[PDB]
């Protein structure tokens, strides 16, 4: 898309409606004439293209209104409140620009962030940038969180996010522009290397996919069309509709031979029936004759029944010799029939062991994207985020993902090592209880008008609690956090002296030998200048190769590698790295995932922020004082690092129209 | 709106296969029975029949009979007349047969023999002496 519609688009936003958010905040125009809304839409994606079209200076509401035309640029009251607007809800100037009007000197309010993930960046950058106190507490003695980079030498390798999904109309977009990434593309061709080590043979490569991408689509069926969407009460996994889906393909194969073979016999004993008069007819046939032959040796000249007897024997034999060529005229269509039947037999298995365990390495992608095991899944829910994709190739980092975190963390005030321990709300402010995680006896404290919360899914899961709130998060919140899954998916860092494998391929599999194995080192990524090769370890077995030391899991790709590629083609690696993200106590996770008995819903429920009971009874209600952000929190963008940055910015509105109040919804 | 061409899957079939734990496997071991049965079933009709192809091996060649090509006539002899009232009684009113009998006379021919000679060679009678067999 393309023009001021392209903004609209590249902004997650309809080009030609007013979205529920605006209407929000511009009732009367939404509620009015039909022009009022065209003009005011034309407003919002004019200011959008501009602020897309150069996101490394801010866009000031005087810039804006100079370059709307007539009839647009009369209304003045009209752009201020759309550029206000826009300016408030991080759809422009986020990230990292210049400021033309460099910040009030004097701050108004106070925010504590807890954790400098990206999402928590996105915040404290926003809220500063709106005039705020904002200082942000981290645990890790390092910025971005799970977008963790390794660097080490040349050597550089992401152990947590590295891949964008798509420049359409995704913030990363802006982002990048903003801060040099290289940004290269992912070339799709992934070949599949067996646990022999030879290639899969690009027929049955083709013929399997296409199997897994059809029995995905057949779930799809068994929950909207035949709402196979609980079982004995639990709700159904997808993992548990694709075995329902394979057994009934198993037992259609199966009623298929059955029902063939039945022909068989059904004709078979056609021709039982058919011999058996042809065998009692070259009988009477045999007898007949003989009786001719008797009455025909008789010497003429003889009395005319005598003769009689001859003729009418000859004529009886006749008509029985013509039943009989008949029956064998019979005979021979039903001996072609059964040498088609047998000819043409049904396929004799709906999978071999062989195409099976390629089948299940397209079912480890699958853990792998979901960060789970199949079976956790929900069946209905599992893939609501699918709308929203964005367009475009999918890309990687060449220089580390860490560089986007680092460089929004610029003019943060921002607390490394320091584990807030217990976050405490009242009706009159909030104090945040953080230690010092390298001797963790030296405790302080934090005073703050509200805080943001971007602790990981699974931090807010520990049992027992990792963080306390006090007074304790209210049982819609908590429940939302048992019921939402928080998977784990896994990384090996492989570091050689020497390319060894095809340079024009980025990411090549290997084929489990088990279903159970699937997960375990199944795919691998060429995807940095250097000589790097990166190992994934998803599903089920991500969650058992954390309990195995770093040379065992070496050890293993080593041996896959050698597989793949010969014992000598391939050397002892320089560096390696091994990511254990479910162990990590500021992770306990890798991202979130739509869990069976969960829906979306539960996303928007983590996102909704808490208010505090009055002080004194009698009082009025008080302001919504914590409040939640990061990937567990965009129920439309869940699990990637765009919506934890679109989660930091929407807070960021949320907090400052809250505490700065909105100016521009008269 | 409908299942992708070629996957099966029918409500009535998925209630059965998730009917219990292992109602699934316990569903695919029958249609293994199932097929063991018919499939031997035919190597034991396939084994029949190949005991009575073996019977017929000559055919019935050395009990067939050469072909009288012999031109239809018109008259009726009195041999041929008496050939005719046999053939009704041992055939009634199977012309086909009395005229291949007889051998000269057309189906016609013999049927409106019936008629004509039908007082003369009290041939109701004979036909219902033919019926009492």
């Amino acid at each position: 898309p393309s023009g001021v519609e392209g903004a609209a688009f590249q902004s997650r936003l309809p080009h030609d409606r007013m979205t529920s958010q605006e209407a929000a905040c511009f009732p009367d125009i939404i509620s009015g004439p039909q022009q009022t809304q065209k003009v005011f839409l034309f407003i919002r994606n004019r200011t959008l293209q501009l602020w897309l079209d150069n996101p490394k200076i801010q866009l000031t509401f005087e810039a804006t209104l100079q370059q709307l035309e007539a009839p647009y640029n009369s209304d003045t009251v009209l752009v201020h409140r759309v550029h206000s607007y826009l300016e408030r809800h991080g759809l422009i100037n986020f990230g990292i620009y210049k400021r033309i009007k460099p910040l009030p000197t004097k701050k108004t309010g106070k925010v504590i962030i807890i954790g400098s993930g990206v999402s928590g960046l996105a915040a404290a950058r926003q809220l500063q940038s709106f005039g705020m106190d904002v200082t942000l507490l981290e645990a890790r003695d390092r910025v971005g969180g799970r977008v963790a980079t390794f660097r080490k030498g040349n050597y550089v390798a992401d152990l947590g996010a590295m891949v964008v999904t798509g420049l359409g109309g995704n913030p990363m977009a802006v982002v990048s522009k903003q801060v040099n990434m290289e940004l290269a593309k992912i070339k799709q061709k992934c070949p599949l290397y067996e646990a022999n080590g030879q290639a899969v043979p690009k027929e049955k490569d083709e013929m399997v996919e296409q199997e897994f991408n059809r029995l995905l689509e057949a779930t799809s069926y068994l929950s909207h069309q035949l709402d196979f969407n609980v079982l004995n009460n639990k709700p159904v996994s997808l993992g548990q509709a694709l075995e329902v889906v394979i057994q009934l393909q198993e037992k259609h194969v199966k009623d298929e031979q059955i029902e063939h073979w039945k022909k068989i016999v059904k004709t078979q004993e056609e021709l039982k029936e058919l011999l058996n008069k042809m065998v009692n007819l070259k009988e009477k046939i045999k007898e007949l004759h003989q009786q001719y032959k008797e009455a025909s040796e008789v010497k003429p000249p003889r009395d005319i029944t005598a003769e009689f007897l001859v003729k009418s024997k000859h004529r009886d034999l006749t008509a029985l010799c013509k039943e009989y060529d008949e029956l064998a005229e019979t005979q021979g269509k039903l001996e072609e029939k059964l040498q088609e039947l047998e000819a043409n037999p049904p396929s004799d298995v709906y999978l071999s062991s062989r195409d099976r365990q390629i089948l299940d390495w397209h079912f480890a992608n699958l853990e792998f994207a979901n960060a789970t095991p199949l079976s956790t899944l929900s069946l209905k829910h599992w893939d609501q985020d699918d709308d929203f994709e964005f367009t475009g190739s999918h890309l990687t980092v060449r220089n580390g993902y860490s560089c986007v975190p680092v460089a929004l963390a610029e003019g943060l005030d921002i607390k490394l090592n320091t584990a807030v321990r217990q976050v405490r709300y009242t009706a009159s402010g909030c104090e945040v209880i953080a230690v010092n995680t390298r001797s963790t006896s030296q405790t302080f404290i934090y005073k703050c008008d509200a805080v943001l919360c971007t602790l990981p899914l699974g931090v807010l899961k520990q049992q027992p609690p990792a963080v306390q709130f006090v007074p304790p998060l209210p049982e819609w919140k908590t429940s939302a956090v048992q019921r939402m899954g928080f998977g784990n998916l896994n990384k090996v860092v492989l570091c050689f002296d020497r390319v060894f494998w095809d340079p024009s391929v980025n990411l090549f599999g290997h084929v489990g030998s088990t279903t159970a194995s699937r997960g375990e080192l199944f795919l691998f990524w060429n995807l940095y200048k250097a000589p790097i090769l990166l190992a994934l370890v998803a599903g089920e077995a991500a969650g058992i190769m954390e309990n195995i030391s770093d040379d065992v899991i070496v050890g293993r790709c080593l041996a896959i590698l050698k597989g793949i590629f010969g014992s000598s083609a391939v050397p002892q690696p320089k560096e390696t790295v091994v990511s254990r993200w479910r162990a990590d106590p500021w992770a306990r996770g890798s991202y979130s995932y739509v869990a069976a008995g969960s829906s979306g819903n539960d996303y928007d429920l983590m996102a909704q922020p808490i208010t505090p009971g009055p002080s004194i009874p009698g009082a009025p209600q008080p302001i919504p004082r914590l409040f939640f952000a990061g990937e567990h929190t965009i129920r439309n963008y869940p699990a990637t690092v765009h919506g934890a940055l679109l989660s930091g910015l929407r807070e960021a509105g949320r907090i400052a129209d809250q505490f700065l109040g909105a100016m521009y919804t008269l | 709106r409908k299942p992708p061409k070629g996957m099966f899957l029918s409500q009535e079939d998925v209630e059965a296969v998730s009917a219990n734990a292992t109602a699934a496997t316990t569903v695919l071991r029958q249609l293994d029975m199932e097929l063991v049965s018919v499939k031997r079933q035919i190597q034991n009709i396939k084994q029949t029949n190949s005991a009575l192809k073996e019977k017929l091996d000559g055919g019935i060649e050395p009990y067939r009979l050469p072909e009288v090509i012999q031109k239809c006539n018109a008259r009726w002899t009195t041999e041929e007349q008496l050939l005719a009232v046999q053939a009704i009684r041992k055939y009634g009113r199977d012309f086909q047969a009395i005229s291949d009998v007889i051998g000269n006379k057309s189906v016609v021919q013999v049927k409106n023999f019936f008629v004509n000679y039908r007082r003369r060679f009290n041939i109701d009678e004979v036909l219902q002496e033919w019926e009492a067999e």
